[PDB]
RNA sequence: ACAAACUCCUAGCCCAAUACCGGACUAAUCUAUUGAAACAUAGAAGCAAUAAUGUUAAUAUGAGUAACAAGAAGCCUUUCUCC
RNA sequence: GAUGUUGGAUCAGGACACCCAAAUGGUGCAGCCGCUAUUAAAGGUUCGUUUGUUCAACGAUUAAAGUCCUACGUGAUCUGAG
RNA sequence: CACAAACGCGUCUCAGAGAUAAUUAAUGAUUUAAUCUUAACCUAAUUAACUCAUAAUAAAUCCAGCCCUAGAACAGGGCACA
């Protein structure tokens, strides 16, 4: 029984293990969580929090780039909304669609 | 139950699909009775089936008995050295064709629990983290409070 | 608390143990060398040794003389405590008694056995222990320490 | 390899035993009559009396107890203390042990060699005095420091002082709770069964536990205490015999560690005494058989009569 | 530089340290201020103790933390310290820090009265 | 008082296996000079005491014989002899003991 | 932001339950034919035990715990010491 | 398919709503007594005659002879008078 | 007190500094008087607690045996004088 309760947990533990990983390595870009992860949507990359958690663990060059994209995308809707104007898109702030 | 019993991790036979793919297969060998009705569908696959199937896989010896057996069995064998084990008893043609073909598609590997889904060598292109690899260096090397 | 006791209690009580003395006592001045449990010969040690200052008060001392003739059970035996034990006993002071600890008992009991006798009686010599002799390596090894102590002086 | 069970006395001859007694003996009396002249020696520096210090203590030996008069008529009971080998051992700095005062290592009365162990003898043959029994330590300031391997007498405290006196107390052994506590028992007659002595409910019914204070049957009496306000009235010089007031804890002939009282009221009494300590080379007088406080009944005397 | 911590709200005179012998009447409260003023390091080290998970290595992290009253520190753990971490809090500074500069470039706001004494 | 719970195994072992209550191996065993036997240093070997203590017996049953009561002792010292031997005049005036065997290595005559 | 059995996703053998109620299977026996190294269709039943202070047998635990005995020395059946 | 119940005996743990000792404020406090309020629980808080009694009355005292909680504390420690 | 002991009915001995609570006070602003201040600065005077000075303890490994004021067992102290 015990085992299938388990079963069930695993992945809920797994993806805890998974965001504080994901957690660390956005610190270590002077980042935090809830930033990094929102600002990267917002760019229409879909990246799992298990795949995010490997690029930060093997991949910390390809990690650091992703970070500073959510980086200079957060950062550009800050003076997006600051700016209160519809004409200034960002190079980042675009919404593409598919093809 | 994972705490029962051994693990492995996901693995390649002599790195096998790789250069090329090689059928992990190696003999069969089916023991059944003209006789008895254990064995029916077991006979009927020898009719009909067995011969394709030899066609649809050079690579495999397929040893067929009938001899005075009551359980119907096929006894696979690996290139691992592996060897398995089957009962045919009392199945359909259907049945035992889908069984075979399982087989025909196995490692030879153990039915074990694996570990991780994902068998990789050397994952860590283009780097693998380390504490200092986000840490900036100073002039001269120097600690937090060394002076000189 | 038992500090500074100079009696073990033994038998049914302080009456009981004098009498079992008495029986060790009477047995120990016939046969003059005699085995019995540890304790009970440890302790019967100091009254054998005090009835021979009273054998050297003379059969005329009367003191001496009914001290005798109770730790004696035997009457026959008053005289061989005054005419044979005591005499034989003049230069010793306190020297009269060997005390050795024998194996333990053979019986299913196992007790702690000692044997406990008269020096100077006549029976076979109880299988003392010896000092190593002087040609030992060691003692060899201080006889130099020894005539070097002398040749200094 | 099985090694078997040695002591000294095993292999020796009848002839070396006396040979190695005397031996050792001799080296003793050598050894202490050695070091028996401290001052000449290579005496360390002597310091003034600073008044927040704290002199060294002794080590004795508890002879007996001895009823003692005072020019007043009252009557009391003193004890009769014996220093009998006194020698500072070692000597640790202040800030290598308490970081406040230095330590000095102090030895008791003098035992064979034959039954102590290799590190000590070791540690013995590198100062030159023989064993010693008790080992005690005392804290002591930066001034007081003696040379260690120096002897110490009874002259170290002066008629009228409060002195401390630490030592192990009489081992009652396992003993019940009457006596180890002072409970009350059950009374005997009215129809108690089993219960005349035993200690009675030990707890409350909620706690459902019982205390880790709680006092209960057991161990009594062999562990270490320490008497304050000890007055001292008689010193013997001749026999080295403190004469110290009222009961001293431990029973008699055992090992006794003396000091000054450091009692809030005697705090300053050092002044006028002995410190370094007290030194039978250096003011190359001799002191009277005895000295006896100003209060005290001398054994010769007038007899007293009230007026 | 633990006891130079600094205590938000009066907090140095309300929260008090619980402990307790085990025997009975052997409960301590200790005010904040008190026990700091005894043992510099505790305050810090039981923040720090009560903050990790509550299992066994707890205990065993506990031992790589070390905590110095002011500095003063073996050579020994000088020697092996890799990097500094940013200060937590932005401390504020006393009047007397800042440069003239700062003072004068800062408006005066009101015009007090002349006639007025201070 | 009634034990609520069948102990373990596990539990029993460490108590009945505890080195306290072991039996522990005593060091202080030797050789006997004389039979190359057995004994503890601090007591007599059991074998030579044997030779002893049969001969002590035979000796009291041959001086049991020259009495013929159960009070009779004699005042005299008594001294034992042996195949070929003779009482000297030291030893003469003394009740004698006559006994068969030749004198025993470890005995002496004094 | 994080967070479920809800909902997506990839696959499916495609949706919780006490009393009562319906269904599909199957362990082991024997009988009829087959089977023959373990067997398959039927027919039958003393047809399946983690719980009845269950019955019998055997083993543990408490526990090597509680508890029980032989007067002394000697010459081996003589002396003592006691009731 | 039992959480054995009053009172005492032993040993007390706790509370503070303080009976003592301690630091004070107010008095229809001169002072001595007194009466009230505040703060404080480390320590103390008696021996008897009668009742099974807890209460209570009384004899004598004391710095006082505190109010309570603990399965109306405690019976695999006792006592059963109830 | 019929043991060399135990024992009370006998003898001996018992402590400084800090910190406060309720209260008193002094300088003094908000409010240029006054105001002990859930205003600063220093402050004073002030119960018990409770901390701490100080005392205990504090030499790693010989231990057969035999003594012991040490001890249920195991440990502990003795055994060179003499
Ligand atoms: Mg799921
Ligand atoms: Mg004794
Ligand atoms: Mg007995
Ligand atoms: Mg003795
Ligand atoms: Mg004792
Ligand atoms: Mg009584
Ligand atoms: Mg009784
Ligand atoms: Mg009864
Ligand atoms: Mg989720
Ligand atoms: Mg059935
Ligand atoms: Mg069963
Ligand atoms: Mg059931
Ligand atoms: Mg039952
Ligand atoms: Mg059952
Ligand atoms: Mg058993
Ligand atoms: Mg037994
Ligand atoms: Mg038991
Ligand atoms: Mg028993
Ligand atoms: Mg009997
Ligand atoms: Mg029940
Ligand atoms: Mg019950
Ligand atoms: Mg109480
Ligand atoms: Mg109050
Ligand atoms: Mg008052
Ligand atoms: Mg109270
Ligand atoms: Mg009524
Ligand atoms: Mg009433
Ligand atoms: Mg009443
Ligand atoms: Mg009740
Ligand atoms: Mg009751
Ligand atoms: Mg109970
Ligand atoms: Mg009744
Ligand atoms: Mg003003
Ligand atoms: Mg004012
Ligand atoms: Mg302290
Ligand atoms: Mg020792
Ligand atoms: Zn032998």
């Amino acid at each position: 029984v015990k085992c299938t309760r388990a079963r069930r947990l695993k992945k809920r533990s797994l993806r805890t293990l998974w965001i504080n990983r994901i957690t660390a390595a956005s610190q270590e870009h002077g980042l935090k969580y809830p930033a990094f992860i929102i600002n990267l949507i917002k760019c229409q990359v879909e990246l799992n929090r298990k795949v995010l958690a490997d690029l930060a663990i093997y991949e910390p060059k390809t990690f650091k780039s992703l970070a500073a994209l959510a980086k200079r995308r957060r950062e550009e809707g800050f003076a997006a909304a600051l700016g209160d104007g519809k004409e200034p898109d960002g190079i980042f702030s675009r919404v593409v669609q598919h093809r | 139950t994972a705490r029962g019993t051994a693990s492995r991790f996901l693995t390649s036979v002599l790195h096998n699909g790789l250069g090329r793919y090689v059928q992990q297969l190696q003999r069969l060998s089916f023991s059944l009775s003209r006789d008895a009705p254990s064995s029916r569908g077991a006979r009927e696959f020898v009719e009909r089936e067995v011969t394709d199937f030899a066609r649809r896989n050079p690579g495999v010896v397929i040893y067929v008995n009938p001899r005075p057996c009551c359980v119907p069995r096929v006894v696979a064998e690996y290139l691992n050295g592996a060897v398995r084990e089957e009962s045919i008893h009392c199945k359909s043609v259907e049945e035992i064709a889908a069984l075979v073909q399982k087989l025909a598609d196995q490692s030879g590997l153990d039915v074990i629990r694996i570990r991780k889904p994902f068998h990789t060598d050397s994952p860590s292109i283009q780097g693998q983290w380390h504490p200092f690899t986000n840490k900036p260096t100073t002039l001269g090397g120097l600690r937090p409070r060394e002076v000189q | 608390i038992s500090h500074g006791r100079v009696f073990r209690r033994l038998g049914l009580g302080p009456e009981s143990r004098i009498h079992l003395l008495q029986n060790l006592l009477t047995g120990l001045v016939r046969h003059e060398r005699i085995e019995a449990s540890w304790a009970r010969v440890d302790e019967l040690r100091g009254y054998a040794e005090k009835l021979i200052d009273y054998g050297k008060l003379g059969d005329t001392n009367e003191r001496a003389m009914r001290m005798a003739d109770f730790w004696l059970t035997e009457k026959d035996l008053i005289p061989k405590l005054f005419q044979v034990l005591a005499p034989r006993f003049q230069g010793q002071n306190g020297g009269y008694t060997r005390m050795l600890q024998i194996p333990n008992r053979n019986e299913q009991d196992r007790a702690k056995m000692a044997v406990i006798e008269y020096k100077g009686n006549c029976l076979p010599p109880l299988p003392l222990p010896r000092r190593d002799s002087n040609l030992t390596l060691l003692n060899q090894l201080l006889q130099g320490l020894r005539q070097d102590q002398e040749a200094s002086s | 390899h099985g090694k078997s069970v040695t002591w000294w006395d095993e292999h020796l001859s009848e002839e070396n035993v006396p040979f190695v007694k005397q031996l050792v003996s001799d080296e003793n009396k050598a050894q202490l009559a050695s070091k028996l002249c401290p001052l000449k020696d290579e005496p360390w520096p002597i310091h003034p009396w600073e008044p927040g210090s704290s002199r060294v203590g002794l080590i004795a030996l508890k002879l007996g107890m001895m009823p003692l008069w005072t020019k007043d008529g009252q009557k009391h009971v003193v004890t009769l203390l014996q220093v009998q080998d006194c020698h500072v051992l070692k000597y640790t700095p202040k800030e290598n042990h308490n970081g406040r005062m230095a330590a000095l290592t102090v030895g008791g009365k003098t035992v064979s060699h034959f039954h102590k162990s290799a590190s000590i003898l070791e540690f013995y043959q590198e100062l030159g005095l023989p064993p010693k029994q008790k080992v005690k330590i005392f804290n002591v300031t930066e001034n007081a420091v003696i040379k260690p391997g120096t002897p110490l007498y009874a002259a170290h405290f002066r008629p009228g002082q409060y002195v401390d006196v630490t030592a192990k107390t009489i081992g009652k052994g396992f003993q019940g709770v009457m006596r180890r506590w002072g409970f009350k028992g059950q009374p005997a007659t009215h129809g108690q069964t089993k219960t005349h002595r035993r200690p009675g409910a030990i707890s409350t019914g909620d706690v459902a536990r019982v205390w880790p204070g709680t006092k209960m049957p057991g161990q009594l009496g062999n562990i270490d205490r320490t008497a304050f306000g000890l007055k001292v009235w008689r010193i013997n010089t001749k026999h080295n015999i403190i004469y110290v007031n009222g009961s001293v804890p431990g029973h008699k002939n055992c090992l006794v560690k003396i000091k000054d009282s450091k009692l809030p009221a005697y705090k300053d009494f050092c002044k006028n005494l002995p410190f370094p300590t007290y030194f039978p080379d250096g003011d190359e007088e001799a002191l009277p058989e005895d000295l006896y406080d100003e209060n005290v009944c001398q054994p010769g005397a007038p007899s007293i009569t009230f007026t | 530089n633990t006891r130079h911590i600094a205590f938000s709200g009066n907090k140095w005179e309300q929260k008090v340290y619980s402990s307790h012998t085990g025997y009975p009447g052997g409960f301590r409260q200790v005010t904040a201020a008190q026990l700091h003023q005894k043992d510099p390091v505790a305050i810090v080290k039981l923040a720090i103790y009560g903050m990790l998970p509550k299992n066994l290595h707890r205990r065993t992290m506990m031992q790589r933390l070390h905590l110095f009253p002011d500095e003063d520190i073996p050579e020994d753990i000088l020697k092996n310290l890799v990097e500094e971490l940013p200060q937590p809090r932005k401390v504020p500074r006393r009047l007397d820090e800042y440069t003239q500069e700062e003072i004068e470039a800062f408006p005066r706001v009101w015009s007090p009265p002349e006639d007025y004494r201070l | 008082a009634a034990p609520k719970n069948r102990r373990s195994i596990e539990v029993n072992r460490c108590r009945r296996r505890n080195p306290q209550k072991l039996i522990k191996v005593k060091n202080n065993i030797d050789v006997c000079p004389e039979c190359g036997h057995l004994k503890q240093k601090h007591i007599l070997c059991g074998y030579c005491y044997e030779k002893v203590r049969k001969e002590t017996a035979e000796i009291r049953r041959q001086m049991g014989k020259q009495e013929g009561g159960p009070f009779r002792a004699p005042t005299t010292e008594t001294v034992v002899l042996y195949s070929g031997e003779t009482p000297s005049e030291q030893d003469q005036g003394k009740r004698i003991i006559e006994r068969e065997r030749k004198r025993p290595s470890w005995f002496t005559q004094n």
